[PDB]
């Protein structure tokens, strides 16, 4: 047994906390119970030994960048998140989230994560993005940004499907290990 | 056979299962089965029936002595079964039989040595909590006992839902999974082409007997948080009413689905149907 | 005093006898007297009376705990009193109190270690028979 810090940020327009809570609950897709409190945690092994793990559910509102860095120190791994279907999310992460994280924490294994994987290939979502001239940005460019940081990994998933989500957390835990 | 009461072949198949669990190291389950065998015996000296005089070794075996041997083995199991509560339980009447009938005071010493060791184990060590998943069988192509049946599986300590789910899918062909996890399918209540849906359920707390008020330490609690369980509830989210955006609590109405099964986990099967 | 029920001075003289037998090594008799003292107590936690809170050490001593200390001492006596039957007897309810109220599982281990040792003593060793003489005063 042992505990692992795991900070997670990302804008509030993507509902990453839904991802976290669905994972922790081991709930059915689309059947999570939204709690009232943040900063989730669990205790599973990815390999060999069971370990505690704590997910610092952090609100992505930019103002709180005076409080969130106080959470940063001695964090084993951080998880940077976005929406695969929000170009604004990309601009924020490449422009604000990623740079400030690299600044505050220049020494920590990092994994980028996509979101709404189904909606990336959802015809209606992508046609809305085109009619609104937003880009249904695909994997290779997120991969390019991951190479830009050289993040130890990047994965993309969908909440309503949890596809690779369990895996996402598996590499997340093994990042410490 | 229990229905047919031909206890000999009954014991035979019991030992078959004992071999099986030994293969699977279900020391808990193996010990349970062995106990059911031992359950038949009496502390009477007389071996009243050579039926239970099995092929492992066949001679006098005064009945209480055979009971004694069984109890030693079951204790050994539970001890390596990482479940010492039943160990202490059984040890109690084992020592009672010693003092009352055989007076085997050296055996008393060994037995109580073991009991103290187990008490130390309980107070000291920590053990993992095993997840419990419900399995809903649906379709016609299932076996008779499987067709449109619901089961709950005493999962491993830390299997995630889809890990166990996929392992079960390995157990089966036609591994199509449902998405309306809570309600069944009436079509599939009659359709062929076996359907299933699986998910975790909540192990309802036991009643700690005679413990309802004492400031008992954690070990007692955590042990009863896992085992000797029979009730299993499943949370049911639902939007009931008006779904205002800022207030998800405006419509949360939980149709908490609970389950009662025949037997108390853990048991002689790592799974059971809902009763 | 037992007739007069002024239990405090009663306990005081009890301890006098306990000292005396300790001088005479009447571990049997000393333990008996100590037990009569312990007999008064209850397994209730609350020290209901500071009367029994003696001058050996005077503070909280939750009643069951004082009982516990007494029982340990009495067991020690009987063990060196070469009379383990009463030792086992008392050990039984001592372990009962442990499991039921204090859950002091290490104490369970020690206690049952001792109980096993005493059972071995009984089955193994031999002890002399004491003669009994009648005295007729006239």
């Amino acid at each position: 047994m042992q505990a692992i810090k795991c900070v997670v940020v990302g804008d509030g327009a993507v509902a990453k906390t839904c991802l976290l809570i669905s994972y922790t609950t081991n709930a059915f897709p689309g059947e999570y119970i939204p709690t009232v409190f943040d900063n989730y945690s669990a205790n599973v092994m990815v390999d060999g030994k069971p370990v505690n793990l704590g997910l610092w559910d952090t609100a992505g509102q930019e103002d709180y960048d005076r409080l969130r860095p106080l959470s940063y120190p001695q964090t084993d791994v951080f998880l940077i998140c976005f929406s695969l279907v929000s170009p604004a999310s990309f601009e924020n992460v490449r422009a604000k989230w990623y740079p400030e994280v690299r600044h505050h924490c220049p020494n920590t294994p990092i994994i980028l994560v996509g979101t709404k994987l189904d909606l990336r290939d959802d015809k209606d979502t992508i046609e809305k993005l085109k009619e609104k001239k937003l880009t249904p940005i695909t994997y290779p460019q997120g991969l390019a940004m991951a190479k830009e940081i050289g993040a130890v990994k990047y994965l993309e998933c969908s909440a309503l499907t949890q596809r690779g989500l369990k895996t996402v957390f598996d590499e997340a835990i093994r990042a410490v290990l | 056979y229990k229905e047919k009461k031909r206890e000999d072949i009954y014991i035979r198949y019991l030992y078959k299962l004992r071999d099986l669990h030994r293969d699977c190291e279900n020391y808990t389950e193996a010990a349970y089965t062995l106990l059911l065998h031992a359950e038949l015996l009496q502390w009477s000296d007389k071996p009243c029936v050579p039926h239970l005089l099995q092929r492992d070794s066949y001679y006098v075996y005064t009945q209480q002595e055979l009971k004694e041997k069984l109890y030693q083995e079951i204790i050994s199991y539970f001890d390596k079964g990482k479940m010492w509560e039943k160990a202490i339980k059984l040890s109690k009447e084992l020592a009672e039989t010693y003092e009352s009938k055989v007076f085997d005071y050296e055996g008393l010493g060994n037995l109580l040595k073991k009991r103290a060791s187990f008490y130390e184990n309980i107070i000291k060590a920590m053990r993992p909590q095993p997840e419990y998943f419900a399995v809903g069988y649906y379709g016609q192509g299932f076996p008779s006992f499987l067709r449109n049946k619901i089961f709950i599986y005493r999962g491993k300590e830390y299997e995630r839902r889809e890990d166990f789910s996929l392992r079960l899918l390995t157990q089966f062909p036609n591994a199509e999974k449902m998405t309306s996890t809570t309600p069944p399918g009436e079509d599939i209540k009659s359709s062929p082409k076996q359907y299933m849906q699986c998910f975790t359920v909540k192990p309802v707390m036991s009643l700690p007997p005679s413990y309802k008020d004492k400031p008992v330490p954690e070990q007692i609690l955590n042990y009863y948080r896992a085992n000797e369980v029979q009730q299993f509830r499943y949370s049911r989210p639902f939007r009931k009413g008006e779904k205002d955006p800022d207030n998800e609590f405006a419509t949360m109405w939980i149709e908490r689905t609970t389950y009662t099964t025949a037997y108390t986990f853990p048991g002689i099967l790592k799974w059971f149907e809902v009763k």
